[PDB]
């Protein structure tokens, strides 16, 4: 797991 | 008729493809440059993912009701619809003339040539190119086009999905939109059975999807050729 990329661009 | 939920449904996703997709392509200048002289377009196309998958993102945060869905479930859908959405809008620069994406000029146009350069093979590129002339024979009203987009964002059966009972009532939402608008909006003949061969088009993203995932997998082993991909691409793709 972990997709802080993803995570940040989301909101 | 499309009722005031459904015309608002499509206002909202015109806008926010509008405000995601720039049909003068003028950040296409801050990718590396492509080289046509290895793997010599791998640089260019890498960041021209990498930017398209943010802009996925951003269409995808605009879809009525994606913001009920968990953050969990909200990373599984983007990670794995990001490379058919972009295949999907990536039709509005492909042209039929050449069998090429046409991006404003000769620079940033790509043929199955440029492709190969970045480390894909024909078992890929010849169905993506048969996909996108399919699609463009379609004429879709640009309406469809989003609904489309949105409808394969947000699919209840991708692995990993949580609350598939939520996703699959979003969609269809979103399904039954868009064959509101074809019956009321889309004139025969170019409606004719309009809905059910965009549905098949879904279909063929899912074979598409797997064999971009196999190459990229080879692709991306390799760590000369990962250290060319951006932090973005190697979080949503793999590795
Ligand atoms: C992107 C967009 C565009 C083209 C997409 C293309 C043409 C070049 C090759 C691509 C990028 C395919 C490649 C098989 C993907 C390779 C990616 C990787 C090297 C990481 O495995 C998928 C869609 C194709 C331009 C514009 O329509 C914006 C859109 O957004």
């Amino acid at each position: 797991k972990n997709h802080p990329m993803l995570m940040n661009l989301l909101k | 008729k499309l009722s005031e939920e459904q015309q608002h449904i499509i206002a909202i996703l015109l806008d926010a493809h509008h405000k995601t997709y720039d049909p003068t392509y003028a950040d296409f200048r801050d990718f590396r440059p492509p080289v046509r002289m290895p793997l010599s377009m791998l640089p260019h196309l890498a960041d021209l993912v990498s930017y398209s998958i943010q802009k996925v993102i951003g269409f995808a945060k605009m879809i009525p009701g994606f913001r009920d869905l968990t953050s969990d479930d909200q990373i599984v859908l983007l990670k794995s619809s990001a490379i058919e959405v972009i295949m999907l809008r990536s039709n509005q620069s492909f042209t039929m003339d050449d069998m090429s994406w046409d991006c404003g000029s000769q620079d940033y146009k790509y043929d199955v040539t440029d492709v190969s350069k970045a480390g894909h093979t024909l078992e890929l590129i010849e169905p993506l190119i048969k996909f996108q002339v399919g699609l463009k024979k379609l004429n879709l009203h640009e309406e469809e086009h989003v609904l489309l987009m949105a409808i394969c964002i947000v699919s209840p059966d991708r692995p990993g999905v949580q609350d598939a009972k939520l996703v699959e009532a979003i969609q269809d939402r979103l399904s039954n939109t868009l064959q509101t608008y074809i019956r009321c909006r889309h004139p025969p003949p170019g409606s004719h059975q309009l809905y059910a061969k965009m549905i098949q088009k879904l279909a063929d993203l899912r074979s598409l999807n797997e064999e971009h995932s196999k190459q990229y997998r080879s692709l991306s082993f390799q760590p000369e050729n990962s250290m060319k991909l951006t932090p973005l691409v190697l979080e949503v793709f793999g590795n």
